[PDB]
Parts: structure tokens; sequence; C-alpha cells
RNA sequence: UGUAACGGGGCUAAACCAUGCACCGAAGCUGCGGCAGCGACGCUUAUGCGUUGUUGGGUAGGGGAGCGUUCUGUAAGCCUGCGAAGGUGUGCUGUGAGGCAUGCUGGAGGUAUCAGAAGUGCGAAUGCUGACAUAAGUAACGAUAAAGCGGGUGAAAAGCCC
RNA sequence: CCCGGCGAGGGGAGUGAAAAAGAACCUGAAACCGUGUACGUACAAGCAGUGGGAGCACGCUUAGGCGUGUGACUGCGUACC
């Protein structure tokens, strides 16, 4: 607290307690007790845990049918109007696309739906496979993944 | 689904708040006794 | 206010 | 994460001062006073929900042994020539009846004076 | 179901005239608490005044056992001081005998607005007339 | 109609102006009028000049009839007591208040 | 010196009970004026058993 | 005419036609009950006592409603050692009314 | 200080002794209801504990179980200008932390659930800050160099002007 | 516009959805200070409550009483850390 060590008032004489400094976390405008520093919150989760957390994520979307796969799935314009439709026409709505490869018209026609979200067959997580509602796998980014899984 | 994760019974031991009140058992001098040295700010033998 | 006087001589109660 | 924990003090105050309606002076509108008030009157009520059944039970006695000297018999030899008849009634019953229904309890004693001869 | 009570307004209260004429001080005392307590009621109710006005006669007539005629002391104290006022039985039974009764019944009567209540329906009388007569006390024995 | 006239602010305690409002209550104005003009206060003055109000919002808004108007209903509510300092000796202050008060005056042909 | 409680509104009340301001009974009007005036006190105009006694 | 009935080993008082409060009794919300256990019988003047019951006497009620009593609460405290309790207490309570009395 | 060495009245039994019979007398025990824990054939299915027996005063303290507030995700979901938070009443409900429904004020935000983090819960620390009490309409109005009157102006003159 | 001192402050009128949004300006709590109503209180003793409880006032149901407000009188009761 930008300020000064100061006895505010001498230790006796005084009628009011005995105070050291007008920081003191007690007073008004003073420092808190214990002020949070920047932490760190990244908690290490073992390379095998992730792994095991996955192939379970991905054996219940089978079991809850939130597993559509597919062969090849993209587009020829990048038109979020094209992809719209396209996602019309498979009768879906809020779903997260796991192509093999980032296919830049897919790419740029998924960057403005926000119940759509294209990943590569990597950069897959658990956050997102549960969150969306149904998650396409292009035939190609299963195997991808389930070598990746090993 | 993501409202629905729930970890398994006895991970969470739910921590334990001292000064809190007198229901939550703790709470005026926090299960450090009465005064001496051992229940002082910091107080507390070397090893 | 800001300033707090000593008080009185107290009781020489030796 | 600071929480400004101005509404949970408040209708918590509150809650005790509506408890503490009908006090008298700043002992019903302070909570600091309050508080002391609501906890003794706590303490009151747990202590007199058993000072309530001594209460009455010496009541109902009183009235019991007025309606039997009355008829001629202490309260002792009543009770006593009734568990020797071997009536069971409770001196709630008792008291009540001596009260209301004067020939009833006239009948009452004379069973126990009855019991006791 | 709620005990009964008796109420202040509908109670009844009768009188009673009692001779005090060689009565032992306490032994009469003691059952006139009693009745003007009101415990001869089967209406009883600890917080009312069920009791029967009572008067009492020959109140110099009264007598007490023992030595207590010249050695039972009455003391009070004057508020002021050095005022301790003392009077035997012989020195109240010649001043003013209400007294006597009156403090033998104040004694046993409970103390509070209701104790006091029922003292004010005792009318203890110094000689062997008196002009109640309107009310028509019931002889009483005691 | 319950005329009603105030005076915020008005530079007097709480306390001195309770005083006469306290004369004069359920007194028909005609009377209330004469016991303020010799009433000798201060406080006086001032539930006087908002008598004269009240009337005057009576008579000018509401309708007519100063001849029936009771001051139905009239009380002096603390307000924004204005702070100030005083010197004392050995160099203490003391804080001292200048009180104010908020007198209201609601009158009615009733 | 100095109290050792506060006394409550009970007090504060109590203790003012008897600083209430005493209304004067009756004016007394005028004699000739008909003007209203304190007993023994002059008129507002001047004038006292109907005399203009000040002309001011 | 009423009757002196125990219930939950405390005696009520009751005459034919008026509700009681009993102790919570197994019965149905709208059902039938009855005490044989009659303690004494007014019958107006010439009252029944019986030595340990009146051997004829059956009271027969219906069990108008359940609920649960007034919420009295319990406060156990102890004065400057740091301890208090709070806790709450509804008795159950089995609204029956005295429809008929047998001597 | 005021009896003052029965608690008081008072008592010659209303004292003491001995015998016996009654009765009052606790939150003890019993009676009816309710909850919680522990233990024992169950039900084999993480049990309705179907049943029992038993335990349940508790500070320092150990253990178990919770309520609640802020923020994040679920949530571009749901509630909401046909009234959100907040404030204030009322009723119901839970063993408690508490919840719910709703009247009025409010006039635009809130957030179910299941998890996650805490600046997570105040009555005290001669605590800090702001506000308002009390003493109180009381002391005091600051040199005991001194004021009185007429006229003026002014809404009001003891104090301003003459 | 009216009261007002060619004031302060206010009541009307008017904007405004709202002016108990009027610049002392969103909500507007609590302490604290009033005004009105209901009940009690001027022979009564004490951690100021609780258990009981009459009376009185009021809302509903009718007339079964109940709920609310007070609470006369009485048993017990010497705050908190
Ligand atoms: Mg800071
Ligand atoms: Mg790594
Ligand atoms: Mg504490
Ligand atoms: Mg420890
Ligand atoms: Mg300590
Ligand atoms: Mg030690
Ligand atoms: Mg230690
Ligand atoms: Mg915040
Ligand atoms: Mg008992
Ligand atoms: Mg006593
Ligand atoms: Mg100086
Ligand atoms: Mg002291
Ligand atoms: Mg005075
Ligand atoms: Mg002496
Ligand atoms: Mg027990
Ligand atoms: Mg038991
Ligand atoms: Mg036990
Ligand atoms: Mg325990
Ligand atoms: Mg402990
Ligand atoms: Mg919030
Ligand atoms: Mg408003
Ligand atoms: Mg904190
Ligand atoms: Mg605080
Ligand atoms: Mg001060
Ligand atoms: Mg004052
Ligand atoms: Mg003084
Ligand atoms: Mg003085
Ligand atoms: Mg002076
Ligand atoms: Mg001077
Ligand atoms: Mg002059
Ligand atoms: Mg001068
Ligand atoms: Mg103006
Ligand atoms: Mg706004
Ligand atoms: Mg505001
Ligand atoms: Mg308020
Ligand atoms: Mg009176
Ligand atoms: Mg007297
Ligand atoms: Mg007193
Ligand atoms: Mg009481």
């Amino acid at each position: 607290v930008t300020g000064s060590g100061k006895k505010p008032w001498r230790q006796k004489g005084t009628g009011r307690a005995r105070s050291g400094s007008i920081k003191s976390p007690i007073w008004r405008s003073g420092g808190v007790t214990f002020a949070a520093r920047p932490q760190d919150h990244s908690q290490k989760v073992n390379k095998k845990m992730y792994r095991g957390a996955l192939k379970s994520i991905l054996s219940e979307l089978v079991r809850q049918d939130r597993l559509i796969v597919v062969e090849k799935f993209s587009v020829e314009a990048p038109k979020t109007k094209l992809l719209a439709q396209k996602l019309k026409d498979m009768a879906l709505e809020d779903v997260l696309i796991i192509t093999g490869e980032l296919d830049e018209n897919l790419f740029l026609a998924a960057r403005n739906l926000h119940k759509v979200d294209v990943r590569d067959a990597t950069g897959i997580d658990p956050v997102s496979l549960i969150a969306f509602d149904k998650v396409v796998m292009t035939a190609d980014a299963v195997k991808q993944v389930e070598e990746m899984l090993a | 689904r993501l409202n629905t994760l729930s970890p398994a019974e006895g991970s969470k031991k739910a921590g334990k708040r001292l000064g809190r009140g007198i229901g939550s058992g703790l709470g005026k001098t926090g299960g450090r006794g009465h005064k001496g040295q051992k229940s002082r700010s910091g107080g507390g033998v070397r090893r | 206010p800001v300033y707090i006087p000593r008080p009185r001589p107290p009781h020489p109660r030796l | 994460a600071r929480v400004k924990r101005g509404v949970i003090a408040r209708a918590r105050h509150k809650k005790i001062l509506k408890q503490a309606k009908g006090y008298y002076g700043a002992r019903s509108r302070v909570y600091r006073v309050a508080f002391q008030a609501v906890i003794k009157a706590g303490q009151y009520a747990y202590r007199d929900r058993r000072q309530r059944k001594r209460q009455f039970r010496q009541l109902w006695i009183a009235r019991i042994n007025a309606a039997a000297r009355q008829n001629g018999i202490s309260y002792s030899k009543f009770i006593n020539g009734l568990k020797k008849a071997s009536v069971e009634i409770d001196r709630k019953i008792l008291a009540d009846i001596a009260v209301f229904d004067k020939v009833a309890f006239t009948a009452l004693v004379e069973k126990a004076k009855a019991a006791l001869a | 179901m709620k005990t009964f009570t008796a109420k202040p307004e509908t109670v009844k209260r009768d009188w009673y005239v009692v001779d005090a004429t060689g009565k032992t001080l306490g032994r009469l005392a003691t059952e006139l608490a009693r009745r003007l307590r009101g415990k001869h009621k089967a209406e009883y109710t600890p917080h009312v005044d069920t009791g029967d006005y009572i008067i009492v006669l020959n109140a110099d007539k009264v007598a007490v056992t023992g030595n207590k005629r010249t050695d039972k002391v009455y003391y009070h104290h004057t508020g002021h001081i050095g005022g301790i006022k003392q009077a035997t039985f012989e020195e109240m039974i010649a001043r003013r005998p209400e007294r006597v009764i009156e403090i033998a019944v104040k004694g046993m009567l409970p103390k509070g607005p209701l104790g006091r209540a029922m003292f004010r329906k005792l009318k203890v009388y110094a000689g062997n007339e008196h002009n109640h007569a309107a009310q028509q006390p019931q002889v009483l024995d005691i | 109609m319950e005329t009603i006239a105030k005076h915020r602010h008005a530079r007097s305690s709480a306390q001195k102006v309770r005083l006469v409002a306290d004369l004069i209550r359920g007194k028909k104005v005609s009377q209330a009028l004469d016991i303020l003009t010799y009433t000798n206060k201060k406080a006086a003055v001032l539930v006087k000049k908002v008598l004269e109000s009240a009337i005057a919002n009576a008579e000018h808004n509401d309708g007519a009839d100063i001849d029936d108007l009771k001051v139905t209903k009239i009380f002096v509510d603390e307000g924004p007591s204005m702070k100030r300092i005083m010197p004392r000796a050995k160099g203490r202050a003391d804080r001292i208040l200048k009180r104010t008060s908020h007198i209201t005056v609601v009158v009615s042909d009733r | 010196a100095v109290q050792q409680n506060k006394p409550t509104r009970s007090k504060r009340g109590m203790r003012r009970s008897h600083d209430a301001l005493t209304a004067v009974t009756s004016l007394s009007v005028d004699k000739t004026s008909g003007e209203k005036h304190l007993r023994h006190h002059i008129t507002a105009d001047g004038y006292y058993r109907g005399r203009k006694v000040i002309a001011k | 005419m009423y009757a002196v009935f125990q219930s939950g080993g405390k005696q009520h008082r009751v005459s034919e036609g008026q509700t009681v409060r009993l102790e919570k009794l197994d019965i149905a919300t709208g059902e039938t009950v009855e005490f044989a256990e009659v303690l004494m019988i007014a019958n107006g003047e010439e009252v029944k006592i019986g030595v340990p019951f009146v051997d004829g006497g059956v009271i027969k009620a219906e069990v108008v409603a359940h609920g649960r009593g007034e919420k009295v609460k319990i406060v156990k405290f102890r004065r400057r050692k740091h301890y208090r309790k709070q806790q709450g207490h509804r008795q159950w309570f089995t609204d029956v009314k005295i429809t008929g009395i047998s001597a």
C-alpha cells in the first residue's frame, strides 16, 4: 500500500486501540491480509490418465450415438452459407467436426458458426468432445485419432 | 454431458476452514488450543 | 482530531 | 473473487430482529443486543417447556386438594383411595372434573373413601 | 384441552366473619390466608384472588402460647438510620390490635400486587361490632 | 382536501420546533394563527410563516374556506445537520451540529 | 461526573414531559378597535382600553 | 355426558361431537377408529367409573386429519463456554372427532 | 446501617425422638409420538435397515455431514419490462445453516442442475471508516471598559447608519 | 400562478413513463428522530424475557371459534465475550 510506516499515534496516552501503520489489513484503505499472487492453475494429469480419459469419452460418445462417423466431408467454396446448408442437410445443429486435416475452405466456413467448430484429428480435447452436441468424425480422423490414442 | 460429470465419492475431502463460527467445530482459536506459543501467528518450535 | 495530549500524572499509588 | 457480504449479513440480522419483535427498548431494535435476548429467550423457552409440565401438575393438585377438602378428605388420602380402588384417572382430568362437574367429583371422592374404608 | 382458569370478572367472592376470641394467632391467620388466597375453592387459579373476604372480630382477644405475650417482638425500621422501632406483643395489643392480625396475614399472603390485593379483602376489627352487616357475612368458625 | 405546506432545511433544531408545533394541533387556523402570533419563540416565526403558506395553498389551489380549516397533521422532522468545528481548551476540537428541521403542515376542511 | 449508561427514549421523553410550552389561554379584543392584544399589553395599533395611546 | 379416555398416555375428557388432538395414530386421514379403554362416563348425572376401566366403554372417533404441530425452537446454550445449538421440532398430531360415546 | 444465628410469617407442636402409613417432589424412570448414530439373521443386492438391543451433556480438541454468497463452465440454454437483482411485508416448509410462493417499492438484470475456484459467512479485537444517538436543549456564548434614548433604512433593529 | 422578504422553502401548473426521478436528483436498507391508530401504564420493585393468562381492538368463519396486536396478574429467571 503506497503509504508510510509511522505509528499514527503513540503507544500510550491515546484512548484508541494500539495501531502501528496506516496500512494494516484492519484499516480502511489498508492492505489485504493475504493478497493473491498472480499464480498458475495448470495441474498435471498423467499422459496415461489423459489417454484413458479420451478412450472413455469416445466409448461413451459411441454408446450415446453422438459420434457420427462419415467419409470425406468438406465444401468447395468457403461459404458459411454452404456449410450451414450442408449441416441442414445432415439434420444437425451443434456439431464438432473432426476432420482429417484442416481444409482451409471448411475452416473458413465454420469460423462463423458459434455452434460448429472444426478441429483436426489431433487438436481434439475432452471439454469440447463432451460439451458439443454431436461430433462428426471423418473416417480419416477416426483412424488418426485411434492411432494417436494408440 | 458437461453438467453431469461428478467425481467419485471420497475424492474431495472438502477442505477445513478455521475460525468460521461455532457450529463448524473449529473457530475461536481454530483447533489450535488456548493461549500459548504453539497457538501464535507463526509460532512453533524449530525441527 | 490529529493530536492527542498526554493525560494528567496519574495517582501516585506507590 | 471478492464477495461483498452485504446481503447475507443483512438478511440474517433481520432474521434475528424479526424474532426479537416485541422486546422493550433497544433490545428489539439493535442486533448486537437483540441477539442476546433471542438466545436468552431460547434458553427460557427450552426451560419453561419443563417448568410448565411442573406448574400444571402443581396446579391440578391444588385444585384437587381444594375439591377434596370440600368433600372431607385430604389430597393424600384421596389419591390413596383412588390408587387403592385402582382408578387411573390423571390429575388433569381430576382437576377439570373438580371444577366443572361437581357431582362427578363427589362420586369419585365417595369411591376413594369406600376404598379406604 | 386447556385447563380451566378462573376469570377475574366471572368469579364470585363470598364473605366470612371470624371470632378471634382465644384463637391462637398462627392457627387463625394461617387458615385466614388459605381462605383469602382461595385454596378452599376448587375454582382456584394462582393468578387471581378467588378468596372470600374475611372479617375478624375480637382482634384484641387473640391469644398466643408460651411467653410470646411479652417476648414476641415486632420490629420495623423507620427509614431513618437509627430508628429501628420495636414493639412487643402487649404494646401492640394495647396500641392497635388490628396490626397483630394484619401482620400475621401479610406475612402469609403472597408478595406482589396479587398479595396486596388479597390483603385488601381482610377486614379485621378490634372489638366485637362490625358495620359490614350490609354485605351479610356468614359466620365462620375458625 | 388536505393541503400540504412544508419547509425543508429550516435553520432551527428539531426539538425547539416540536415544542411549538405541539401547541397547535387539531386547532382551527383562526386560533392557531393567534397562538403563534403571541408565542414568544423563534420556532413560532417558522411555524407561523409555514401555516400562512398552508392556508394560502389551500385557498388558491384546493378551493376556499379559510373559515373551516383545522391543522390536521403537523410534524417536524430531523434534517441534514450541518457539521461545524469548534475549538476547546488544550487543542481539542469538538464537532458541533447546526441543526435543521423539515416542518410539515397539513390543513384540511375536515 | 458523567453518565454510566444511556438514558433511553423513555427518560429522554419523560424528562421533557414538563418541557412543553404554555399556550396563551386567550387574547382580549380591544374595547373600540376590535383588535386582538394580550391582556394589559397595548394593541398592535397602539390602542389600550380603546385609546390611541401611542399614535405610532 | 362426557367420556374420559387415554390415547397417548394423556387422558382426555371429551363430549360427543367435538375434536381432539392426539399423538399420531397409524390411521388413514379419513378413517374411523375407536378407543375401548374409557375411564369414566358422565352419563348425565349417574357417572360410571369402573375400577380399572368402564367395562362396556367404547368411544368412536373419526380421524379428521393428521398434521405437524407448531414449530417449537430448542436453543441449548452455555454462556462463556463457546457452545450453543439450535433445533426445530414439529410434533405429529392426529385431529380426531369424537362421533360417539357408549357406556 | 435495619430485627438479622428458623428464609419470612408464625409455631408449644408447625420442635426433637421412635414407629408406620400416605402424598408432593428432577430434564431420573415409565407412558405415547418423532429424529439420529452404533451393533446383530436379513434384502442379496451400496436394502426398505423389514426388525431389534443400545447410545445421543459436553469445553480444548478429533472425525463425519452439510447450508449459504461471488466468479467460471454447463449457458447464444432457461427466467425476465405481461417485471431481474435489491429493499420491505406475509404465508408455507426443512433438524439447522436455509428454501419456496407471493403482496408492495424497484425499473434491468438473474440463473436451475452437476461440477470448479474461493478476498466464502462478524458481535466483540480500548478494531478502521461513514452516519446518528446519549449527557441536553444542559454547560458555555471567550475579560466585570457600560450602556440609555430619539430618528433613519429595513419584513424583523438592543448590536447597522445618524 | 399562489404563499412568501423583488428570500429560503413550498403548493399548484407543465415536460417526463416516472418528479416520494426535481438537480440535497436510479434503488434508498439499519441505527436515529417523529406523526396517527390499537392495547397497556400514575400502590409498584430488579438482565426487562419466557411458561401461563384475563381483558381489550381488529380480520375471517359464523355464531366452532381461530389468526393477529396488546398484556393486567402470576411461576421461574442475576446480560454477551
Ligand atoms: Mg487498496
Ligand atoms: Mg506433455
Ligand atoms: Mg464467538
Ligand atoms: Mg490443531
Ligand atoms: Mg485467547
Ligand atoms: Mg494457559
Ligand atoms: Mg497450547
Ligand atoms: Mg464482483
Ligand atoms: Mg417433571
Ligand atoms: Mg415467592
Ligand atoms: Mg492552541
Ligand atoms: Mg462500569
Ligand atoms: Mg427541561
Ligand atoms: Mg442491632
Ligand atoms: Mg430421560
Ligand atoms: Mg422417557
Ligand atoms: Mg441416555
Ligand atoms: Mg453429544
Ligand atoms: Mg471442539
Ligand atoms: Mg448477485
Ligand atoms: Mg418509488
Ligand atoms: Mg474474510
Ligand atoms: Mg457490523
Ligand atoms: Mg458525540
Ligand atoms: Mg439532546
Ligand atoms: Mg444536568
Ligand atoms: Mg443548570
Ligand atoms: Mg449558563
Ligand atoms: Mg459574557
Ligand atoms: Mg434604538
Ligand atoms: Mg449591546
Ligand atoms: Mg422558487
Ligand atoms: Mg437508471
Ligand atoms: Mg433516492
Ligand atoms: Mg427506515
Ligand atoms: Mg391508569
Ligand atoms: Mg400499599
Ligand atoms: Mg423500579
Ligand atoms: Mg410473566
